[PDB]
């Protein structure tokens, strides 16, 4: 957490800082967006 | 005097034509609102 660093949640490879986030994410919704078509939220494919 | 009473009459007038609601200063919103969309279709053509 607090890195920029390279995570692959599920598959979803990236580079990236990983912060805490307060989205308030309903129980089925698993990824998130912004604006301009950038998951900037996922959840964890373990422990949530 | 008279003529001082007409321009500080007409000073006044423009105060009042400025900070009511119809504003007329479209003609700078029209170049940041152009850019702001030029901006947000380049963006958005990146989902394409």
């Amino acid at each position: 957490k607090n890195k920029c660093v390279n995570f692959n949640f599920n598959g979803l490879k990236g580079t990236g800082v990983l912060t805490e986030s307060n989205k308030k994410f309903l129980p089925f919704q698993q990824f998130g967006r912004d604006i301009a078509d950038t998951t900037d939220a996922v959840r964890d494919p373990q422990t949530l | 005097k008279l003529i001082a009473n007409q321009f500080n009459s007409a000073i006044g007038k423009i105060q009042d034509s400025l900070s009511s609601t119809p504003s007329a200063l479209g003609k700078l919103q029209d170049v940041v609102n152009h850019n702001a969309q030029a901006l947000n279709t380049l963006v958005k053509q990146l989902s394409s």
